[PDB]
């Protein structure tokens, strides 16, 4: 087969700049075997160039497509709100495959974190279960990397976390991690804390709260 | 206007099989193919298989050859796909759309893409059975902070399946209202939280009451958050 | 009710070779000429036999779509009457011929920057060819009394030759796409009718 | 079934022009239109058409400059030209198309419409005199006459006596030069025995500029 | 698709039987048209598809012929019947062609081509510019030939000839050739001598003169 | 063996007609692009006709109505047939074997063809001798000057080839009357001008004339 | 109605050389091209084809590029046999058009030319003509002026000239000249002068003769 592959990953532009998005192939493909589409977030995709250069029907003229070969390039002159979504790179001259995928995302100003640590609520420590939450509120660039510690020592394989996308208003991220035990193993100590790392943030910030505290 | 109209959404188990109409109208059908596409949660696309509206020839990816049938129907201009063996690899979102890349009569490739998409049918197969959700409470501690500006919540655990709806205040509090994506646990159940930011003035002065509702189990509780006590 | 798949053949991928040329049958479906009367800026669109503005109240038992890439000299050559190479050995029309060509530029898509050497033509054959006939036969043409014994030499020539297209070729040495459509009329329903 | 054309007239090198035509006497919407040309040096020459399906065709001397439009509604067909070269005088004829079976034909033309495209203004004749002598008299006949030469834009008069005289008066047709300007020659031949009697006058009238010109045609002794 | 036409011009009486004949360059079928025009008037159909009369036609006309060689035939000419004849090709799409074109006369006894010439005035010659005509009256067929010498020298390229239609009682013909050149030009030569050839005329008849006789 | 050999060329009238001939040699004529060329006097090639392996025939826009293309597959021939000659078609005819986009490979000899008034006549042969204007360094030329003849070509010579270095036989040049003429020049020592004997020979084997002169100093 | 044009109508070069010759077209005629080569007498040779293709026989020496608009013929080494005018022709669809042709000659120094006249014979001018000659001897290059002088005028017409192929052993050229006139214009004047100018000559050298002697 084919394998397409986009670069780069991501994008982080702001608004009114140029964007260039690359699709490089294994293999030739004729040119009048490439395609371009869009999807923004909670919707379905749409077609937005075929033929590597020709445009869809009710397209803005700020899209063009060039290449051949195995580069194929695709650009936006003047950026706007509704094109930061996801672009894929499609082919069909032999048997048909999709590109990984690029995505487009606001630049904004690097912000700190707001981290907070929740304990669990004794209702649910009568159900056996411990959940313990350590939120990280309007942050940005998207790289960061917390630790959780028990007791100062780390534990590994008991973390799950769920990130926002960005905000309509500032363009800025959410993090929400969570630490999971039973109710045996949460009175087994005392101590717990979450540690953050952000570029925002010179140094780690650790967040800790002991059991017995009111 | 072209238009593309899907079913709806399907919770089913492993093993079983599941049936997806797409109905389109607006444009003459026997002229252009049906194509299907497959997204899993938080992936890139993946083409499955092509469907000729004229004489039934169809193609299929090398991936999914032997398990997906695609069929047709004139009378009424639908399409219909069908997938069996389900695995829980299979949870994903499915997508019909009108064909420009092999043409229905000769079958030989064209200069296009795929047009008209449908609004996607999202198939989840999973062991689990339908549960509503266990709502606690996150409740600001007494560690005061610089910025006079406390966090508080409800957390969602153990529901089944997808979505609930989170409401704080039936839209009186809308500002840092933040409600995160849901994760899929070890055990095959969901999980969720809520949080909103408050004034200190406010603490003492105003209560809040988070709204969760799961339509599967026709089950809403609404919780309060009130300061942590001895 | 079905139309008749003219994209399919005017919007396709790959063209096949002048010596090679593609036919295609269309029938049993209603003929929309619009496609063709709103196209864009096109070399040829030259009709015989009948008019282009009465199509749409015609009917004819069946269509034939014959495809096919020359380059820009030679679209002259097809036309009924007309002798050349790509006339006398490679595709040959009547002289009471009823139908339309149809022919356009094709740079941008069989161009190649170190020359494309897919399309290719016939360059010796020892008589003509009747019309619509098609040669596919791939042996070595003898011009001298000795005989080839199928290697070539000295009088000994294989007869296909590559077009080499190339971006910086002159217009007349630049690819271009040609389609045939042949309308035929016997005691048939003439299942091709047209909206009327 | 009757078509009248308007809109043809002087126009200069460069730029552009609309002609109509008005039918009458059958449904407008059910037949095709197309425009023709003919010139003296050329014979005709057809120019344009349009269908029912709003379909147009050229030729490829004129693709690029002209458009052809047509309006049911008000029932008129019109032709837009542009970036004209001196190449284009001709009149122009609008035409019904028909056809039976798989032939097609021109079934009713109209009067046609007189296009003049030059750089050229008004400008005033010259008359001269062409006298007869001995070389042009001949069996008791005398031939003698008017050379107007050098006017912008047809047509100029010529008469003789105011009139008076209409036998033996040869008006010949007037030729363009080089030079952008007509040239022609009024003869008339009158029986020996009136020379150096009557009285020969030639009158020249040119209304696109208001020009009289009154010449004397005194005959030669030689 | 050239197109041609014989013979250039015929002349016939009324009652008499005419046949003209165009030809093709090809193979054009039945698809040949028969257009008839008057003097300031516009052209009429009068047949199509080769042999078919249009409705409101004369039976006298008749086409014949396909292929490359067609035939169309006037039984009894009539006085309005006279004009110029063209055949139209409707094979080759959306480009149709016409011929050149006969033109149909009456039939008149020979007549003598009168021959006159005219010196350049003295005020044209004050304009700096000289013209010398040469007249013929009264001829008939239409072809002659017409000849300007400048001092027993062939001149080509500064002759104009004019010709006015047919008389409508002695149905005659009349012609002028007019040379033009310049005031010093003129008065560079001496003999000027106008040569005209006629079917009528035993020998070609040179009117001469010298500049200064009269 | 693969050779083309030509023939059926000389003297013509304008307005007369000729056939030239090319027969082949290991070509079949009837499956081979065959094509004829000529080439003027000092002016460069010209393409004037192809013949096709199917029939077809082209010309150029200078022989169009006027000349034609044949082939005969029994002879193994070529033939151009050319009707109302001109004083334009004076030149060598060539008979070549074209490959298309390969070139033309084998070519025949050529056949040379001049249309002219004619009047075969031969010529008339006078001295150019040394004098005190042509003497310098002890070294003077004389000549013969050959004039009006018809046709190519003349043969001069000095002293049946006894003397040969130092001569020079210029090219003809073809005057407006249509006829032939050219000098033929030695340059000999001033003091071998009183004791050797120069004569001139002029053969024209048209004219089947062997013209002799002496060529002496004239006081 | 694509014209081939070479750029060197002429081209003097000598043994050990490397020489170039350019054919442009005025459309672009793609990459078919021939290169032909004619010896004096003898009929042409197929040197290369498809613009850069040699044909079989042809020595390594040759090479040739070009596509589009432009093409290059090119000699590495001049052997003594390469001597000769050469052609560039293309086919289209059935119209074959071949070049002015590139003549190449053998470099030499600068000779300055030797002048000499001959009057019209006494036999000769019974005959009602006389004609006048005016030779030159080893001169290169080719590039010469020949003016007649008839009554200190410069004459019109009555002249055309014969120059001769260069010279086997030196590569020189030597040209003659002719002025032909009637008797009766020749018997009417005792002017006749040749004048020649060249390269190699400082000024310009005229040789008469007087009829009185
Ligand atoms: C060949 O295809 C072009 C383009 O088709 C468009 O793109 C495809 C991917 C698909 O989405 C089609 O439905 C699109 O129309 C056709 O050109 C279009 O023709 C329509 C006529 O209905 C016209 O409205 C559009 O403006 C045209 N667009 C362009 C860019 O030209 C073309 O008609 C097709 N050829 C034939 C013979 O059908």
């Amino acid at each position: 087969e084919i394998v397409l592959t986009q670069s780069p990953g991501t994008l982080s532009l702001s608004p009114g700049e140029r964007a260039t998005l690359s699709c490089r192939a294994s293999q030739t493909v004729s040119s009048t075997s490439l395609a371009w589409y869009q999807q923004k977030p909670g919707q379905a995709p749409r077609l937005l160039i075929y033929g590597a250069s020709s445009r869809a029907t009710g397209i803005p003229d700020r899209f063009s497509g060039s290449g051949s070969g195995t580069d194929f390039t695709l650009t936006i002159s003047r950026l706007e709100p509704e094109d930061f979504a996801v672009y894929y790179c499609q082919q069909h001259d032999t048997s048909l495959t999709f590109g990984g995928g690029t995505k487009v995302e606001i630049k904004r100003t690097v912000a700190a974190p707001s981290v907070f640590i929740f304990p669990p609520s004794d209702e649910q420590l009568k159900s056996g279960t411990a959940s313990v939450v350590c939120l990280l509120n309007n942050f940005y660039p998207r790289e960061a990397k917390v630790q959780w510690k028990v007791d100062n020592a780390l534990q590994s394989g008991n973390s799950q976390e769920s990130v926002t996308e960005q905000d309509s208003k500032d363009s800025t991220y959410s993090l929400s991690s969570t630490l999971t035990l039973s109710k045996a193993d949460y009175e087994k100590h005392k101590v717990y804390a979450c540690e953050v790392t952000h570029q925002g943030l010179s140094s780690p910030v650790t967040k800790s709260f002991n059991r017995g505290e009111c | 206007q072209v238009q593309l109209v899907q079913s709806g959404a399907e919770v089913k188990k492993p093993g079983a099989s599941v049936k997806v109409s797409c109905k389109a109208s607006g444009y003459p059908f026997t002229s252009y193919g049906i194509s299907w596409v497959r997204q899993a949660p938080g992936q890139g696309l993946e083409w499955m298989g092509w469907i000729s509206t004229y004489n039934g020839n169809t193609n299929y990816a090398q991936k999914f050859q032997g398990r997906v049938t695609m069929t047709t129907d004139t009378s009424t201009t639908t399409g219909y796909m069908e997938l069996r063996r389900l695995r829980s690899d299979d949870t994903a979102v499915y997508y019909c759309a009108r064909d420009y890349t092999r043409g229905a009569w000769f079958g030989e490739s064209l200069i296009g893409g795929f047009d008209n998409w449908g609004q996607g049918t999202l198939v989840t197969v999973s062991s689990a059975s339908t549960k509503g959700p266990s709502v606690f409470p996150l409740a600001p501690s007494s560690k005061s902070t610089s910025g006079g500006t406390a966090a508080l919540g409800c957390l969602v655990k153990d529901y089944f399946p997808e979505p609930v709806t989170v409401s704080w205040n039936s839209g009186a509090l809308t500002s840092g209202v933040h409600t995160f994506p849901a994760v899929l646990q070890s055990s095959g159940l969901y999980s969720l939280s809520s949080v909103v930011t408050v004034p200190s003035s406010s603490l003492g002065t105003q209560t809040y009451i988070c709204n969760v509702n799961h339509k599967p189990s026709n089950t809403k509780v609404d919780k309060r958050v009130e300061p942590k006590s001895c | 009710t079905n139309l008749c798949p003219f994209d399919e053949v005017f919007n396709a991928t790959r063209f096949a070779s002048v010596y090679a040329w593609n036919r295609k049958r269309i029938s049993n479906c209603v003929a929309d000429y619009s496609v063709l009367y709103n196209f864009a800026p096109f070399f040829a669109f030259k009709c015989y036999g009948v008019s282009p503005t009465k199509l749409n109240d015609l009917c004819f038992t069946n269509v034939y779509a014959d495809s096919f890439v020359i380059r820009g000299n030679e679209v002259s050559q097809i036309a009924p009457g007309q002798t050349g190479n790509i006339a006398d050995y490679n595709y040959k029309l009547p002289d009471d011929f009823t139908g339309c060509v149809i022919a356009w530029n094709s740079n941008k898509l069989d161009s190649k920057v170190g020359g494309n050497y897919n399309y290719r033509y016939r360059l010796f054959r020892k008589s003509n060819l009747k019309p619509f006939e098609r040669d596919i036969s791939t042996e070595i043409y003898q011009a001298g009394n000795k005989p080839c014994n199928g290697v070539a030499g000295v009088n000994c020539y294989f007869p296909l030759q590559s077009y080499g297209f190339r971006p910086t070729y002159g217009v007349g040495h630049q690819p271009y796409r040609v389609v045939v459509l042949s309308f035929e009329l016997l005691h048939a329903p003439a299942t091709v009718c047209g909206p009327k």
